[PDB]
């Protein structure tokens, strides 16, 4: 918190906590399925899948491999977007909408292309 | 005296001694006294039961799917559903009364009669 | 990297063990609850049985719900299964019993018209491509009397609509009904023993005995009999649902 | 190519028994004797 | 296919696919059994168990250990039998009927002995 500030540190720690819990629950989901998780754990699993997809990004150097031009996200936008994600504000969007995009504008455009409204 | 047993399908609701059991069967209003003859009757759709007990306030019960069985040793009212006067809420009963659905209208009218508004 | 994957598998197995043990204890508690609900439901069943028996004793036993159709060709069958699937052989045993009932009915020159309670049976019959007229789901774990009332209403309505049917024609009703109503569910005989059984809800063959102040019925014994028989069918369906829930737990 | 694929798709052709005694029946009890 | 023919190769590939799917499902089956599997997977698992039992055979050299004389199965009969098994024409027979036998005649005899009809 001293260097990056309280907001950045808190958002990063929340993201790490959610991803750690999802990693813990992956085996249970694989064997018994998601339907046997508590409602809060189902919510966390959905949030974690969206977060892990959103951590991916189309890179400038990756175009040669995908044909998609790269993107850059400012730090403030990243912190705000992951704060929103950790609160479940994008839980209604499909997880595929979060895959290989930039900021929240890219998320909205891709969600619209996939039939959902951000 | 006569023992009254208000029994629902899922559970036995009420059981105890009484002094006068008023209800409204299909034929008409009937009042059971301690040594009434054996009888089997069908309570009306919006029926209501009034139990006058010894040294206690009367008990008003809204009854749905009612049936009455007097055996000269205990009065047994078998109900698909029932609601005591205290538990009944006025506003919901008013809302569900005068509804096109016959079943809900009958239930609402029974609740109104049990409350006292008729 | 064999050791690393082995350690990962050990962690996964430990987590699965913890979850399964917790689910087992929760299932023990739920068995207690289901047995309590069955006990709570017992007295109303007893009283309604006695009342219906008296009404039959003081009335003509010629209700259309008590007479076997002529050259019957259809039979309604309600298969009661679970919604959640972590029961071991519950659904498999129930569906095996249902298939045996179908074989018996087909050997008896009938056609099964299928109704389903629960999702596992829905999936089974969807795979088999057997048609399901209606399905009720989402209450197998803890069924209420309203669900049983709805199921019994639908089944009895189909049975009555089957009275006027002639051959494959629906008759004056316009609805092609059935000539029988069977229930295939699991009995909770004891904590150790659960048995899937097929039971004919309708038509109800009359059981007679010699003997045991006559009752004074109003308005008429026949009217009360007609208004009570569907109630008895609903009560039996509710008892079957409660026993199925206990057996599933 | 899209039109040709649509036309081709239009033209394309795709690909024991229960014991009667074991069946316990629901019975209506009656005090009176049989007829 | 260029050497053993199209029918032999296709039947062998189908058998291998069923057995591989069963091997994959082994992990789930060990903990929860076949009951949590999908209907397709349950059917495939029963088929695979019967196939794996039918790949066994009473060998000529095994008579010394069991006293049971061995059997010879013509290649055409093998192909036909395993094609039928993969199709699902013997799913009703009990598993043990497929154990340590020769061709389809032996399967019929053993199934009849165990009760099943063929």
């Amino acid at each position: 918190p001293a260097i990056v500030g309280d907001e950045h540190y808190r958002v990063a720690q929340e993201v790490i906590r959610i991803l750690q819990r999802y990693k813990d629950l992956q085996d249970i989901i694989a064997i018994l399925g998601i339907d046997e998780l508590s409602e809060e754990d189902k919510q966390l699993v959905n949030r974690a899948r969206r977060i892990e997809r959103f951590l991916s990004q189309n890179m400038m150097a990756a175009e040669q491999f995908t044909g998609q031009p790269g993107s850059t996200v400012p730090l403030k936008e990243t912190i705000e977007a992951f704060d929103k994600l950790t609160k479940g504000e994008f839980d209604h969007l499909p997880e595929q909408a979060f895959f290989l995009i930039g900021g929240l504008d890219d998320l909205a455009k891709k969600a619209e292309s996939l039939g959902a409204k951000l | 005296d006569l023992n009254v047993e208000i029994v629902a399908v899922e559970r036995e609701l009420w059981s105890g001694p009484a002094t006068f059991v008023f209800t409204r069967t299909t034929a008409g209003e009937i009042g059971i006294l301690p040594r009434h003859i054996p009888l089997v009757a069908q309570l009306v759709d919006d029926a209501m039961v009034r139990v006058e007990r010894e040294g206690e306030d009367d008990l008003r019960i809204a009854v749905d799917g009612g049936f009455l069985s007097v055996t000269e040793e205990t009065v047994r009212i078998l109900v698909e559903n029932a609601q005591f006067e205290s538990e009944i809420d006025a506003d919901a009963a008013k809302e569900d009364a005068a509804s096109d659905d016959e079943r809900t209208a009958a239930w609402g009218r029974a609740r109104l009669r049990a409350l006292g508004q008729i | 990297a064999t050791l690393r994957e082995l350690r990962g598998r050990i962690r996964s197995a430990g987590s699965i063990k913890k979850i399964t043990k917790a689910q087992e204890l929760i299932a023990t508690s739920r068995i207690a609850k289901a047995q309590a609900r069955v006990e709570a439901a017992r007295p109303y069943a007893a009283e309604i049985t006695n009342m219906l028996t008296e009404l039959a004793g003081a009335s003509a036993l010629d209700h259309p719900l008590l007479v076997e159709r002529k050259q019957p060709k259809r039979a309604g069958v309600l298969v009661v299964s679970s919604d959640r699937g972590l029961c071991g052989a519950y659904n498999a045993n129930v569906l095996r019993r249902a298939e045996e009932l179908f074989s018996l009915l087909r050997d008896e020159g009938k056609d099964p018209v299928l109704y389903v309670v629960g999702r596992k049976a829905l999936g089974y019959f969807s795979f088999r491509q057997r048609t399901v007229v209606e399905s009720w789901t989402g209450f197998s774990e803890r069924p209420t009397y309203e669900n049983a009332r709805e199921i019994a209403d639908t089944l009895v309505n189909a049975f009555m609509a089957g009275a006027d049917d002639e051959g494959d024609d629906a008759g004056a009703d316009g609805i092609l009904g059935v000539d029988e109503l069977h229930i295939v569910f699991t009995e909770f005989r004891s904590m150790l023993s659960q048995t899937a059984v097929a039971r004919r809800a309708a038509p109800m063959e009359v059981e007679y005995v010699g003997e045991v102040t006559l009752y004074s019925f109003e308005p008429d014994p026949e009217t009360l009999f007609d208004a009570l028989l569907p109630r008895y069918i609903a009560t039996r369906v509710y008892a079957a649902l409660l026993e199925a829930a206990a057996s599933e737990s | 190519l899209v039109s040709v694929i649509n036309e081709f798709k239009k033209g394309f052709q795709a690909s024991e028994a229960l014991d009667p005694e074991d069946l316990e029946k629901e019975s209506v009890k009656v005090r009176k004797p049989a007829p």
